[PDB]
């Protein structure tokens, strides 16, 4: 069952946001990036929306976003997101994304309505942390195992926690219009409105759906009118401001934690070896950058660590006492020298 | 700024420090011990405590014959008889004359009462100190719970304190300590799996719930009494009942110097030996301007009182003339008189009475007050009491 | 020094439900990692649950059918086992890291228990 | 770390103070002279004397558990090993304390390890263990935490619930015309250690010691001599006429 | 548990000394130690009244009579 997690997201609703970089300029939108993550090994990387994902206007695969306060949805595959290369979305819920795509400098989000495209780019770095101590781009087709950490793919209840606020007055130039004489005030149907006013001496109303004309106010631009919400909280967001008082009501949980899990690594190519006295030297091809580890079995061990990018050669000393080295992910290699 | 400083090691007393600016006026510091723990790095061993002599049925066989089979009980000890006739309040549970055998079967477990009745060992090393003390400085008061090692400083209103390490590793406890009912007992008990008959350590379990012990009890059975069905054993009394009445006397009443002793957790209590040193590192903030002091003039003392006992008992009276009227710090550079008090309050024209204890038949030295030195002399009476209930407040000099 | 006792576990049908028990005794105030591990007959050992504080992981077999609670106060952690399957047979050990002696003479890090067997019937 | 950012607190056309939570390292400050926006155009209508208020703080990240690393103090080790030891065709194997003391009782047979010739343990006063791996690290001690290096929050336990940072957080003035609170810290030190990251014990170790942390341990590496001390009965020597000869 | 309690002893003074003398209802053991570097602890057994006298230095002195808590003193110069 699943509907009991997706319970406490029922609770809330989406929120604008500015963001610096539409497609035109310093912008206010529905997608605005509060944070990002990238911790995974696998290039699986954490963002934080300002949209809602798995709830509707509960569908598996929807985005549901905010316009002007209008609630809209959209299906999920239409909206994308770069860094340098596309990337590929997995799966939503709630205020988090969950992304598996390589690293860059940006992260750009987008799509596309019937005509207009929304759109912005932050710059937040993602890196791509490789496993082990063969340094790669692109995970092997085969390989080895180990233990790394990826994030999850399923949402359970963790003991991490977000906190939620109540919503602050949200100003909208819509509600208020002229009338012949005096300024009229619709505040839209089941909602409350509170109208501000200087245009004569200090003003201040709480309208409930009620269409009121206020007097000695000519022009529309001297004052203004908002909109109150008590239920449908919102995250603790930096961008909005706050209401009036202790502005805590309880706590949600962040899905997609990370975990262990079993993780393919590649091979590097066997090393060729040759022998003389007292001595060893590894012909040597790596298919990628590759770390050598040598060590001595003495009291001390004059360690050596080095990183091969190409083709080279190395000749190297052992006594009776002994040899170790790692190349790669092999298991190490002891070798222990006799009389001859 | 940097500042060295030696403390005694004794709770109780307290401790006054001037720190010294060639341009800015004397800052004061006060310390008070409460109390000094030298735990010590303990481990468990095992646990010891009555055994209880468990044996089963006895096996009786009638004109036949019978083997025993091992159970791998602690100290089991398994023996067969023949020639036995038996009885029963009924009436004779055989018709053979002879060929009867009895198979009987004996060992040990831990006695059910000694859940807390329970004996312990020990083997206790690298005992470490911690201090509680209680600092004024700049006339803040602090309260604070440090370590004493070369590590772990504790930082209040930016002053840094570092208390080094030990001058003395002494501990009071040996190598290898007993611990019983709240008190702890230095022993040397046998280790594992080497225990003998009749003393310390004949059972050898290594927890309270390992079910698993090592038994060395010396038990022997012995014919039964013919006309009769029972299992006669003997084997040594209770070792831990020995020592329970050989019980020599405690560390908290044979310990020296006078370390009291604890059980919650094991520790000793106010061990009065040694010296703790202390390093301030001060802000600048703290130090106050020799402008923002009175500064004193034509400032005399004289002896009111007299009496070198352990407390403080010599009184003197000050004399002295202020331009400006504010509290400061007196101090006493030698170590021929301790003065109790940390400051007195300083007016326009008044007198400033403070209270000290010396040793000195004839004392005579010089008082540090805030700008200058000031001469004080006298000669001092003895106490009228052979005995006080309270420790020593001042150093013996040569 | 402190060990780990374990308790639960048994005989039971597919799709059964049972409860593992684990608890620590010593001297010991403080505990951080709470894990369990399954080693199946001829495998090696790996990893079921882990549970530190108010954080609980799962491994990838595992997800939606066991559960971990943590009781700090008593220092126990207690595995709730539902929907049990033929592939669970193994024997259950339950692991303490990171332990916090009280002052407390600093000794072990890591201890062990004995374990439980748990079988399943098809 | 994770820096926590309260929402801005707006008293426009008026004046605000300070309220401090005690969060750790928590940072509070008051702005003047701001013209914010929202969508729905500017939010209040006096031109200046607009109060912003930033309070900003640090806590734990949400990824404590299974990413964490670990300081140890170690002294005084001790040795133990598995033998398996035949004396007249009675062979067992078994776990031993090569301390001056505990023997292994079998056959009446009483065998005692003496202490180890030398007390060399691979191990610094100072360890730091990650992810399973081991290094020689000298880590600030607690509560003298640096920022941009090792040891920036310091939490006694990873649910203690109580934590010391030092992370240099500073406010900066708010952009005209924009609700957000720019913030300016060090890098975490912990992902610097990371990228140095010198080789681990496993592989710059002396003597070739193994080093695996199931408990943190050494295995299989030879340093000295155990001395051996049997005590054997007088019942299991055979007299040599019943021997070959 | 209740446990007895025993009479209060007499004492009385003396330059770098002190005499107790002590009145037993019934058996009691008298511990006295000194808080020196050394102990001399002495644990005795005593069933009939008597007078002890002892030395006492600036190191102080300890001693238990009984279930009361433990005694100390100090000695200084007179």
């Amino acid at each position: 069952s699943t509907e009991e997690l997706f319970n406490e997201y029922k609770l809330t609703r989406p929120y604008m946001a500015r963001c610096i970089r539409c497609a035109v300029g310093s912008c206010h939108s529905p997608i605005a990036i509060e944070a990002v993550k990238s911790d995974g090994h696998d290039g699986y990387v954490r963002l934080q929306t300002s949209s809602q994902y798995g709830l509707d206007s509960l569908k598996g695969r929807t985005m549901r976003y905010d316009m002007h306060g209008t609630i809209k949805e959209i299906p999920l595959h239409q909206v994308s997101l770069y860094t340098s290369r596309p990337c590929h979305i997995v799966d939503g819920h709630g205020y988090f994304l969950l992304a598996r795509c390589p690293a860059g400098d940006s992260i750009t989000m987008e799509f596309k309505k019937d005509s207009v495209r929304h759109s912005c780019s932050v710059p937040y770095e993602v890196k791509f942390n490789p496993v082990g101590r063969e340094l790669y781009t692109h995970p092997p087709e085969h390989g080895v195992e180990q233990a790394c950490q990826v994030y999850a793919h399923d949402a359970q209840n963790r003991g991490a926690y977000v906190e939620m606020h109540l919503p602050g007055s949200e100003v909208d130039s819509s509600l208020v219009s002229l009338s012949g004489s005096s300024v009229t005030v619709t505040p839209p149907d089941g909602t409350s409105a509170l109208v501000e006013c200087e245009c004569g001496g200090t003003k201040i109303s709480e309208t409930i759906n009620k269409t009121k004309q206020f007097s000695q106010c000519t022009k529309k631009e001297q004052c203004r009118a908002y909109r109150l919400q008590n239920d449908k909280w919102v995250y603790n967001s930096d961008k909005l401001p706050k209401a009036a008082g202790a502005t805590l009501k309880g706590k949600l949980h962040v899905p997609f934690l990370l975990a262990d899990g079993k993780c393919t690594v590649p091979l590097a190519p066997e090393p060729m070896i040759t022998f003389g006295f007292r001595s060893v030297s590894l012909k040597l091809h790596p298919k990628n950058p590759t770390y050598l580890i040598t060590r001595q079995l003495a009291d001390e061990p004059h360690y050596t660590h080095e990183l091969i990018s190409e083709p080279a050669v190395r000749n190297f000393t052992v006594t009776e006492k002994g040899w170790e080295f790692v190349w790669g992910n092999h298991p190490p290699k002891r070798f222990w020298a006799q009389e001859t | 700024y940097e500042h060295a400083t030696t403390m005694p090691s004794q709770a109780g007393i307290s401790y006054n420090t001037i720190v010294n600016r060639a341009g800015y006026a004397p800052l004061p510091i006060s310390i008070t011990p409460t109390k000094i723990k030298l735990i010590p790095t303990v481990n468990l061993e095992y646990v010891t405590c009555h055994y209880k002599t468990g044996m089963d049925s006895p096996a009786i066989k009638c004109c036949g014959s019978q083997e025993c089979t091992p159970t791998y009980r602690p100290d089991e000890q398994c023996k067969v008889f023949t020639g036995v006739y038996p009885f029963m309040w009924g009436g004779a549970y055989c018709f053979c004359d002879t060929e009867n055998t009895q198979v009987s079967k004996a060992y040990v477990m831990k006695s059910d009462d000694c859940l807390a009745d329970h004996a312990e060992a020990y083997k206790a090393h690298t005992a470490s100190v911690q201090a509680f003390l209680n600092i004024t400085v700049g006339e803040h008061s602090i309260v604070t719970t440090v370590y004493v090692n070369g590590e772990t400083p504790v930082n209040f209103n930016g002053v840094k304190i570092t208390a080094g390490p030990l001058s003395t590793a002494w501990t009071p406890f040996d190598r290898k300590i007993v611990q019983y009912a709240g008190e702890i007992y230095n022993y040397d008990f046998p280790e594992y799996g080497a225990g003998q008959p009749g003393a310390f350590g004949d059972i050898q379990s290594r927890t309270v719930s390992s079910s698993d012990l090592y038994a060395n009890t010396n038990l022997v059975l012995q014919r039964p009494k013919a006309g009769a069905i029972h299992v006669p054993y003997t084997q040594a009394p209770s070792g831990f009942e020995q020592w329970k009445k050989d019980k020599a006397p405690s560390l908290k009443f044979t310990a020296p110097f006078g370390c009291e002793i604890y059980t919650n957790p094991i520790r000793a209590e106010n061990c009065a030996v040694g010296s703790i040193p202390l390093a301030f590192d001060i802000p600048d903030a703290l130090f106050t301007r020799v402008s923002e002091t009175p500064t004193l003039s034509a400032a005399e003392c004289t002896l009111n009182e007299c009496v070198y006992s352990s407390d403080f008992g010599g009184i003197a009276t000050v004399k002295y003339s202020a331009s400006k009227s504010g509290k400061c710090a007196v101090h006493v550079p030698s170590g021929t008189a301790t003065l109790k008090e940390a400051a007195v309050e300083l007016t326009e024209q008044g007198s400033a009475t403070i209270h000290f204890s010396t040793a000195n038949i004839h004392p005579e030295f010089r008082l540090q007050i805030c700008t200058s030195y000031v001469t004080c002399k006298g000669d001092c009476h003895p106490p009228k009491d052979h005995i006080v209930t309270h420790p020593q407040y001042h150093a013996q000099t040569f | 020094e402190v060990q780990l006792q374990a308790s639960g576990g048994g005989l039971v049908q597919a799709g059964g439900s049972l409860r593992l028990s684990c608890a620590a005794s010593g001297s010991i105030v403080s505990i951080n990692v709470m894990a369990w591990y399954r080693q199946s007959p001829g495998k090696e050992r790996e990893l079921v649950a882990k549970s530190s504080g108010p954080f609980t992981l799962y491994a990838d077999s595992v997800k939606g059918r066991f559960t971990i609670s943590n009781d700090a106060a008593k220092n126990t952690v207690d595995l709730q086992m539902n929907s049990l399957k033929p592939e669970d047979t193994a024997v259950y050990y339950c692991n303490a890291e990171g332990l916090r002696y009280p002052s407390g003479t600093y000794g072990p890090s890591a201890v062990w228990g004995q374990g439980t067997q748990v079988t399943v019937s098809s």
